[PDB]
């Protein structure tokens, strides 16, 4: 298969990605792009209600908590709860919002709109004098 | 296999590696001495498809990371590359991923490392992973 000199790599990689993207969209979806699933993003998935409060305890599980905090739909709010790195200035390193909300005893997570992710807010609160 | 689409149409072919690395599923495997060049690994990650810088034409760390601030200036903001190492020389190793280490702890785009021409045994692959604190780890058994 290597018989055209001097292609870009884009084009050759862009040429098996939508051959393989035809062949697929005909033969179980029947050349239909309406048929394919959308997401906000796309990545970063491991291989393995609208008003919602949540509440971290000593024994909660750490990826549970994070999972419910992202909540089911894919969004800004599932990339802050469950990407691992975000991107410094062309740099990666952990994310803060991770670090910030990590489960710990007496911590009470609202999360607000939840539905509607352009308007969905989350509230950390935790015990401050008192 | 399946096919999804984000915001801006692009269709991805969504599968369980391409889920995991937010890419299409197609990777560029390191390889010397083509994928040494620094123009060419940084011209696959912009065109969007994983690569790996081979370290097979690097015979220093300095060398190695001259190459990778290269491809990190030449590439966009939030790409990503990956590393490809021999398993049978261990001065390529004993160099190699004490740099991947230390580049990793700076933070630097180093999605995967690759093991080539050998997969490296359990104690040694623990410590890879344990220590380069890598997104996934690349075995190329034979």
């Amino acid at each position: 298969f290597t018989k055209v000199i001097d292609e870009p790599i884009k084009s050759i990689m862009d040429g098996i990605h939508d051959g393989h993207i035809k062949k697929l969209l005909h033969q179980y979806y029947g050349d239909d792009e309406s048929k394919i699933p959308a997401v906000e993003y796309f990545g970063g998935e491991s291989p393995v209600e609208d008003s919602a409060v949540f509440k971290a305890t000593s024994s909660t599980d750490e990826e549970s908590w994070f999972k419910a905090l992202a909540g089911s739909e894919i969004n800004w709010r599932h990339a802050s709860f469950l990407c691992s790195f975000i991107t410094q200035d062309k740099m990666f390193v952990s994310n803060p919002i991770r670090k910030v909300f990590k489960p710990s005893q007496g911590m009470v997570v609202e999360i607000s709109n939840g539905n509607t992710s352009s308007k969905t807010v989350v509230t950390l609160s935790e015990p401050v004098q008192g | 296999p399946k096919l999804i689409k984000n915001k801006s149409g692009k269709i991805f072919v969504e599968t369980k590696f391409s889920k995991l690395i937010g890419r299409p599923p197609l990777l560029v495997p390191g390889m010397t001495p083509c994928t040494v060049s620094p123009d060419f690994v940084a011209a696959t990650t912009n065109a969007g498809y994983t690569i790996e810088l081979a370290g097979g034409g690097y015979f220093s760390a300095a060398g190695m990371t001259a190459a990778i601030d290269s491809v990190v200036s030449q590439i966009e903001k939030g790409s990503t590359f990956g590393i490809n190492l021999i398993y049978v020389n261990p001065f390529m190793l004993q160099w190699g991923i004490p740099l991947i280490k230390e580049l990793r702890s700076k933070g630097y785009p180093i999605q995967f490392l690759t093991i080539g021409a050998g997969v490296p045994s359990l104690e040694v692959a623990s410590e890879y992973i344990e220590t380069l604190g890598l997104k996934y780890l690349g075995l190329k058994p034979g």
